[PDB]
Order: structure tokens, then sequence, then C-alpha cells
């Protein structure tokens, strides 16, 4: 037995010196079994036997040094000093009993300090790269738990640190690569130029491969780029060798069908799948369940029922009995065979290598593929189920009623039908409550009064006050609603039925005293319980006060565009809104790095076709992930050839501060650089509305009438409007029309006389008559109820 | 990888007369029984060519007289984590010249203890073949 | 009151077991005496603390049921004379003081205590 006692007294043995391996060795051996078993106790008497342990360190006396390592061992998250040793770690360190040295580093790791952290270093850079690969393992695994706490201290070392990581030993070659989970965790790119490193070599340890699939796998649920020829090389590589963990790791992903890969792949996985298809890798069975994804495309699906057929007849194996109800599942079935399989699971399933938990898991998917509804299957099953029983359907039947409320399913009448009587002669108290619970939502919904109030004068039938109790529950959805036939004797129910036993008559009583209380109806009830949308940006935008005009918004931007492009520190996503007098952009964000937070911060906007630049605004202060608003403001000139399309040139100033994420500070000082800021361009849809005319006819002569420019283009290389549309339709945001919009994948002619207001109030009219000879020749015209439109039409569909 | 959630050498009366949980983040030593508990009772000496359990691999084994069991997860192919399973019988047994029995057991704990932490050591294998360990102890 | 303090007491000195909303409408009847004769928001605090007790213990974790509520009407319970009562109760639907005690009560704290106690 254990306890801690006769050891601390016995630490007086500490006091001899003679003394064999053995015989201190066991008292050693005496004190780490407690503990192996489990112990646990102050720190001042371990402390107390660091010292009197400690104490004992002449020797070299090998086995000395191991126990104590041990020992030592013991304590590393939750520990006790680190000093002591150090000699000793040092005396190794100079010390060719190679062996040892290894152990001790190990241990301190989890228990380290930063300072003392400083200790091994220059040294310790050698170390781990040090000679045999025993010696270099060794070093490994200390940082590890160090890498708990931190291991930043390595990290550092980098650039320069990873290159040694070069290896020559199998062994070793598996483990580089996990500290390089890690390091990978840490980067991505890296990999990428890496990966032609590991791309580039054929590798030793399946070990290593393994780790690499799981990345490379990873790498690939989007697109691993284009592994044709990777995917295929490494297809290779998982495919064979002497190793077969690896082909099988990339089987399972790797399918690719809906209408999809295929190829030699399913031969290759074939020669696999009936390779495993006893128990080779008795992994096979997961893989089924969704690892490789079964769910099949139909010629293909006739093709599996042999195999799945060898499960389903062995019945032997966890690995077996498992498989047997994913294969069979995921692959489906006929009906027809499934009868075979209810005898043979008559006997199968209590225990046959405990096949009821599988069952249940299998049968959880039952519930799932028809949750009452192949009702007659629900119906066939559940005669069979409660059948075939045990008791362990109970658990099954939580499942199963969930199933069919999932559907809300419909022929209920039947299933339902089975439910009530079966479990009438099928009992468990408690399935009722589950059950009840439900069905009191759900009465005349689904009417069949007799037939229903058949069942629940059953019910409750039943003793147990509480048996009793629930048709009543139920009944108060229901009665509320009343059925084919209800409210009056619903009325008269409550009195022709009617119970006595105290609490139980109480609960006629009460309910009914209840009923008594309120007006049955009332009773019921409470028992049973432009200005766009940009506009509102406009008004969203309204709450700042610094402005410099506005208006109401138009429209708003036909497109945000990121300011700041892919993931970067200051990542931004512009939007940009319109009103009749103004636009605003306003910056939506999340000044990325946690480097930064940036600070004073405001929007510079340089303009080429014009807007009277009014501010550039910019947010106090933007921490990391965290939007927070800039804004840059301009007026909009409207009745000027070339005034509200713009593009605007970005400079993003502030001062950069610095941050610790994990207590900060946030200081006065810190100093500025300023980086570019994206182009803003604005849109001839960021300010419209697409509309149909109040009068086109009128209207779209009227607006030739005061406005109208015109361009002509004969086009000789391409006799195709299609360039063209792709910039016009896009462009303006307008609709095409006089019914004249549609062109199929051909179209001999083409006219869209094309609609929306713009911003200012005064709308750009468009209609162009593209004209097919067998060149082109276009009309295009733009009329406009607007000046600033007709001209910016003209450049703006481009 | 740091993936060894205990290795427990059980005795088959429940009893556990080696854990380490090399890697841990549940704990109590009755909550480690009653786990233990419910799978031991429930694989009662019998194990499975393959349990799962926890959608963790369960790689248990039993000997002629121990059981055997390391947790870990169903993230980390059968046949590699078998492999560290069998090294544990194999060399356990020709280096002593015997595998274990419950005798074994009793006389002493130490040797496994000093080959446990030699192959694997946390949640991370750093070893699973004997022979290294052959030369590399000899105790 | 006699009634009340005793009711007190006996909660007080059991704990262990049992199931009653039932018997909280059996107490009540249609109308009772309750406090002075009334204290008003003060009444509504006393309601509170005895009330929320309860219910502390109520809102804690459980082993077999000892019953799934259905206090639809007990919300009302807890809150032309008889008209104006109604009115109150569906409103709340010395209080200050009544108030802190309930807080104070707040009975699944109390056994979370103990369970760490015998730890």
């Amino acid at each position: 037995h254990l306890e801690k006692s006769a050891v601390l007294q016995e630490a007086r043995v500490f006091n001899e010196t003679p003394i064999n391996p053995r015989k201190c060795a066991h008292i050693l051996t005496k004190i780490l079994y407690l503990i192996n078993q489990g112990e646990h106790l102050g720190t001042t008497e371990a402390t107390e036997a660091f010292f009197a342990m400690t104490k004992l360190f002449q020797s070299n006396d090998p086995t000395l040094r191991r126990m104590c390592y041990l020992t030592i061992k013991e304590m590393s998250c939750i520990a006790e000093d680190v000093i002591i040793v150090t000699s000793s770690l040092t005396k190794d360190m100079t010390g060719k009993e190679d062996n040892y040295r290894g152990p001790a580093v190990r241990a301190l790791c989890q228990i380290t300090d930063s300072t003392m952290l400083q200790a091994v270093e220059r040294y310790m850079k050698q170390a781990i790269v040090d000679k045999v690969p025993s010696v270099s393992s060794s070093a490994l695994v200390s940082s590890l738990h160090l890498l708990k706490c931190s291991f930043d201290v390595v990290k550092r070392w980098v650039n320069e640190a990873q290159e040694a990581a070069s290896s020559d030993n199998i062994m070793v070659q598996y483990h580089a690569l996990g500290l390089l989970y890690h390091v990978r965790k840490n980067d991505r790119l890296a990999v990428s130029k890496m990966i032609s490193k590991f791309t580039r070599h054929g590798l030793k340890s399946p070990f290593a491969y393994c780790m690499m699939i799981r990345v490379a796998s990873k790498q690939l649920e989007e697109e691993d780029g284009s592994r044709d020829s990777p995917l295929f090389d490494f297809i290779e590589s998982c495919l064979r060798n002497k190793h077969e963990m690896v082909v099988y790791e990339a089987a399972s992903a790797i399918v690719n069908l809906p209408g999809c890969s295929a190829k030699e792949l399913a031969p290759a996985v074939s020669v696999l799948q009936l390779f495993c298809s006893s128990p080779k890798a008795a992994l096979r069975y997961a893989a089924v369940r969704t690892l490789n994804k079964v769910a099949m495309k139909h010629p293909s699906a006739v093709t599996a029922c042999n195999l799945d057929l060898e499960n389903l007849v062995t019945d032997s194996n966890r690995s077996i009995a498992t498989l047997a109800i994913t294969t069979l599942l995921k692959t489906g079935s006929e009906s027809s065979i499934d009868r075979l399989m209810k005898q043979i699971s008559s006997f199968m399933s209590e225990i046959s290598d405990e096949f009821k938990v599988v069952v249940v898991q299998a049968i959880s998917a039952l519930c799932q593929k028809y949750p009452r509804k192949h009702a007659v299957l629900m119906n066939f099953l559940f005669t069979m189920l409660r059948e075939e029983g045990g008791f362990e359907y109970k658990r099954a039947i939580v499942d199963c009623i969930i199933s069919i409320i999932e559907e809300n399913s419909e022929s209920k009448e039947t299933g339902l039908s089975h439910l009530c009587e079966f479990i009438e002669d099928c009992e468990f108290t408690v399935l009722a409550t589950r059950i009840l619970h439900l069905l009191g939502q759900e009465g005349p919904k689904t009417n069949n009064p007799s037939k229903y109030i058949r069942f629940i004068y059953n019910r409750v039938v039943l003793e147990h006050e509480e048996v009793r109790a629930g048709a009543v529950s139920a009944l108060a959805k229901f009665g509320a609603q009343n059925e084919e036939m209800l409210p009056s004797i619903l009325v008269l129910l409550k009195r022709c039925v009617m119970d006595d036993d105290n609490e139980v008559r109480d609960r006629a009583t009460f309910y009914l005293n209840v009923l008594e209380q309120k007006q049955k109806a009332l009773n019921a009830g409470y028992i049973l319980n432009a200005a766009t949308r940009q506009e509102i940006f406009q008004e969203q935008l309204a709450a700042v006060p610094e402005f410099q005009g506005l208006g109401p918004l138009f429209k708003s931007s036909p497109e945000p565009v990121a300011l700041t492009e892919s993931e970067t520190e200051y990542v931004i996503r512009c939007t940009k809104h319109t009103f009749s007098d103004h636009l605003v952009f306003q910056f939506d964000c999340t000044n990325t790095l946690n480097d930064q937070t940036l600070e004073n911060v405001t929007v510079q906007m340089e303009p080429t076709e014009a807007y009277e630049v009014l501010s550039y605004v910019p947010a106090r202060s933007l921490p990391y992930n965290q939007p927070g608003t800039c804004y840059t403001l301009v007026a909009l000139p409207t009745e000027d050839p070339t005034a509200v399309a713009c593009t605007f040139s970005c400079v993003m100033k502030f001062t950069v501060k610095d941050c610790d994420p994990n207590t900060g500070e946030i200081d006065e000082e810190g100093y500025e650089d300023e980086y570019v800021l994206e182009d803003l361009e604005v849109t001839v849809a960021d300010h419209i509305q697409k509309v149909m005319k109040v009068n086109f006819e009128a209207a779209w002569d009227e607006v030739g009438d005061e406005f109208e420019k015109e361009e002509t283009f004969t086009l000789s290389t391409i006799k195709t409007l299609e360039e063209a549309v792709g910039n016009i339709v896009k462009f303006l945001g307008m609709h095409p029309c006089e019914r004249s919009d549609k062109v199929p994948e051909n179209k001999n002619t083409h006219t869209l006389l094309l609609a929306g207001v713009f911003r200012g109030g005064h709308d750009i009219l468009v209609r162009s008559r593209l004209l097919l000879l067998d060149t082109v020749t276009m009309q295009v015209t733009a009329r406009s109820s607007e000046e600033l439109p007709v001209d910016i039409i003209l450049a703006s569909v481009g | 990888l740091y993936t060894v959630k205990a290795i427990l050498i059980l005795d088959n009366d429940g009893d556990r007369l080696f854990a380490k949980y090399y890697d841990d983040t549940y704990p109590s030593v009755k909550e480690q029984k009653a786990f233990e508990k419910n799978i031991f009772n429930k694989t009662h000496r019998t194990d499975s060519e393959i349990a799962l359990l926890e959608g963790l691999t369960v790689v248990y084994k039993s000997s002629i007289d121990l059981y055997f069991y390391v947790i870990g997860s169903s993230y980390e192919n059968e046949l590699m984590l078998m492999a560290v399973l069998n090294c544990l019988f194999d060399s356990l047994s020709q280096m002593l010249r015997k595998n274990v029995e419950k005798r074994a057991l009793l006389e002493n704990m130490e040797g496994l203890f000093l080959a446990v932490d030699e192959i694997v050591d946390g949640g991370v294998i750093l070893e699973s073949d004997p022979q290294q360990v052959v030369h590399r102890v000899a105790l | 009151e006699d009634i009340q303090s005793v009711m007190t007491e006996v909660r007080r000195s059991l704990g262990e077991i049992p199931i009653v909303e039932s018997e909280i409408k059996k107490e009540a009847g249609e109308l009772k005496p309750e406090e002075e004769i009334t204290v008003g928001p003060v009444q509504k605090l006393v309601t509170e603390m005895g009330t929320y007790a309860t219910q502390s213990a109520l809102s804690s974790s459980r082993p077999t049921k000892k019953e799934e509520d259905r206090p639809p009407l007990r919300g009302f319970l807890l809150d032309v004379a008889a008209s104006l009562a109604t009115t109150l109760t569906k409103i709340a639907l010395f209080v200050a003081e009544a108030m802190l005690l309930m807080a104070t009560i707040l009975d699944v704290d109390r056994i979370s205590l103990c369970l760490k106690v015998l730890s």
C-alpha cells in the first residue's frame, strides 16, 4: 500500500554510505510507487525530500542518476525551486556520461523561467544540434513543455534556426516536423516554398508523411492549388510503399465525384477496400461513416453491394459490427434484404461484440433516414424495434420520437397508431413523459378525434395520478383549439370524467376550479401561453456633427471597395454614399495587425473629375480587429460638365503606436508613418435610382430636346455589342428597355433605351441604338435631365 | 503527438497499477476510476480488435494476466498506434525473457516504469520499436 | 401569520427532497391575509424574498425530477376592491428591505457552498 510516512522517516537511510544501489533504489521506488499510483502532499515535505535526496550525490552511481530524474520528473508544472541542480546539469554538460544529461534538461522545461532561460543558451543551441541522434532527441522534447509556457525564446532564432532540422534519421525526421506543426501554425507561406522541400525529397518515416498529410489535406479543402501534379505525386506516394497507413489515410478524403473524380482512384481504392475488407485495417469502419463519405451516384451504388455483404454476413469484429451499420446505411438498402437482416439482428443485437451500442448509433441513423417517414418502414421497424427489443429500444425511442417530430410526420394516424398501441404494452412511464409533452402541443391540428380521444382515455386509464394527469395537460392546447366536433362536448367532457383520491381529487377539482375561476375562453388563452436604403445611411452618418453638408442619401455605392487589399494589418473595406448634396465615404474596418493601433488617423483624398472638397475625417483611434469610422466628405457639383465621378487619392496617416495586447499602455508618444491609401473612384450608380419613365414617349424625346450628346463609333474588327454590353448594363446600373433589352445567345439588332435618375435630383437618360449592318456602327445617346450626366454617361459607361 | 491521455496498465480488477496521464485535462482519481469503470467494466478483460470510445481511439489490449489501456484519439491511425502497443508487450517479454503477469507486476514495477518513459514521454511518442531500446537499456 | 412563520421554520428545518407548487397554491386561497394587511411595494418585496428562496433552490440543477413547472398561474398568483387587488397583482408581475433580503438569500448557491465545504 501507499503512505508517505515510512519514507520521510526512512530518509535517514540517506545517512548511510553502505547502501546497495538496489537497496536504496527500492526505497526510492517506494515513494515513487505511492505516487505512480497517486499521492498528494505538502511542498515543505517535498522540499525536504529534495534536500534529503539531493544530499546524496557524490556518485555517478548510474542508477542513482536515473531515479532522481524520475523523481524530479514527477514535479514539472507544479514544481519547487530550480536552482539546486544547476551544477549537476552543468556537470553533465562538461561530463560525457552522455546518457544522463539528456533526461535532466527535459524535466526542467515545464518548470522553467526566463532568466534562467538565459542560461543554456549558447550551448543549448549547440545541444539541440548536437551529435548522435539520441542525444538530440532528448533535447527536443524538453522544449515543448516549455512551449506550453512559451518557446518563443526559441523562436526567434528561426531563419537561421530551422535549417539544422535537416535530418538523417527517419525517426528523427518524423519528429522534426511536428515541432513544425506549430512552425506551420506560425506559417503558411513558408510551407509553400517549403513544401517544395518536403515535396522536393521523398520521405523516410511513414510518420513524417502523416502529419504532412493532414496538413496537405488541410490545404486541399478549398483547393491546395493545382494539386493536379502534386496530388498526383502524392497520390503515388500515399498509394504504395511498405507502410499501409498512408494509402488509407489518403483514401478516405479523396473521393471527389458527384460527377467528379473517380478515375484511377476508384480502382486503387477498390484494391484497398477489398484488401482491408477483412480487418486488415479494422480502420475501414470509421471511414464509411464519413471520412470516406458515401451517398453514391446511381450505377455506382449497385456495385457496392458485395463488400457490404461481407461485413453484413460476417457479423463479427467490433470493427465489423460498426462497419455493417455504416456501409449498409451509406450505400442504402432494398426493403427485402432488410427482412433477412431483421431476423439476423434479432439474435445479433444484444451482445455480439456488444452490438447494442453500434446499433443505437445505427438506429439513430435509422430514425434520421426515416424519422417517421417511409412510415411503412417506420412501422415495420416499430414493430420490430419493440419486438427485438431487450429493452434497449427506449434510448433509441428518445431519438426516434424526436425524428418523427423533426419531419413533423403526417402518417401520424398510423404512426401514432403503432406508437399508441405498442407503447401500451411496451410500457415505460418515462417515454410517456416526453411524448406527452409533445403531444400536449399538437392536438387538433391533426384531427381524428374519436381515436385520439380513444387513446387519451387509455393513457389516463393507467394508474398514477401522474399518468392520468398528462392527458389533461396535453389537452389544454387541444381543448382550446377544439377539433372536428369538440367545443360543446369539450365543455361536456371534463364533467363526464371526474376524480377523487384527494390530491388526485384535487387535480380534477382544481383544474375545474381553475376552470371555475376563468371564462373558459379567456382561461384557455392565458394558461396556454432619393432617400434610399442609403438614406438610412445618410442618417447613420448623421450622429457625427463635424459636417460640412450632407443632404439625404440618393443611392449608395454599387460596390464597397476594400481600400486595403487582402488581410492587411490596416484592412479596409470602404463604402461610398451619395446624397442629393454631398457624398460621404465612410470607411469600415479592422486596423489589422495586433502590432498596431492607429491613432491620429485622418483620410486624404485628392480628386480628378469634380467635387468640392470640404474635409478628410479620420477616426480618433483604431485598435485591432475592430471597425471604427473615418470618413471623408465632399459636396457634389451637379450641372457642370464633369463634376461627381471622380477618383480620389488616398494616403493613410497615423501615428502608429505598438501594442501589448496582454495589458497594453496608451501614452501620448508614438510616431507617424503614413501608408498609401487606395483609390476611391466614384461611380454612376452610387447616385442613381434606375427606373422606368414617367413618360417615356415624351420623356424619351424630350430628354433629347434639352439634352443630348452623342458619340459614334464604327466597329470594324469585331461585330459584337458584347464588349460594349459588358461596360454599359453593368456601369450605369440601369435598366435596358422599350422591351429593348433581350437578346438570346445571339440576336440580329439591339437598342437599349435605358433608365435611372441621377443625384441632385436630375436624371440621366441613355439610348443606345446599337446598329448592325454587319459592322456595328452605333449611336449612343445620352440625354439627361442633368448636364453633368450626358458627358458622363458617354464616359461612365466605360 | 502529445497525444497520450493516459496509458494505463490496468489490472482487470479495474485496478490500475499504472497510469500516466501523459496528457490530461480531466482529473480525479475517482473520475479516473469512474471513467475507467464504465469502459473497463464493459470491456471486462475482453477488449476489441479495435475500439473507439469517445471518437477517440481506445487501444487497449489484454495479456494473459493484465489489461492494457492506452487512450488516444481516433485522429491517429491504428497501425502505428498499435505498433507501440505491440512494442510494449513484446520488448518486455523478450528483454525480461518474460512478458507481463500479475506476478511479474507484483514483484517489481520499476522496469515498466523505466521502459515507459523511454518509449513515450507524454503526448508524443518518442519511439515504438524495441531494439534501440534494448541496446540502449542495460539495467 | 402564525401559520406562515411555522411554515418558514419547518421549511428551514427540512431540506432533503420533495415537490409542491401545488402546496403553494393550496395555502394561498382565492384571497387570504398576508403581511400586516398590506405593505404594498414592501409587500411586493415580501412576496419576493419568501417565494424567491423557494425559487432559488428551484433555479438550481436536479437529480430525479420532483415536478416540471406549470406555474403559469404561478405568475398571477404571486402578483371593486377585488378588482383593484387583481390589478395590483398584475402590476407586480419596507419593500426595499424585503428585496435586499431576497437578494441575500439568492437555494442552489447555498447547496453549492455546502458541496465545496464537503470537498
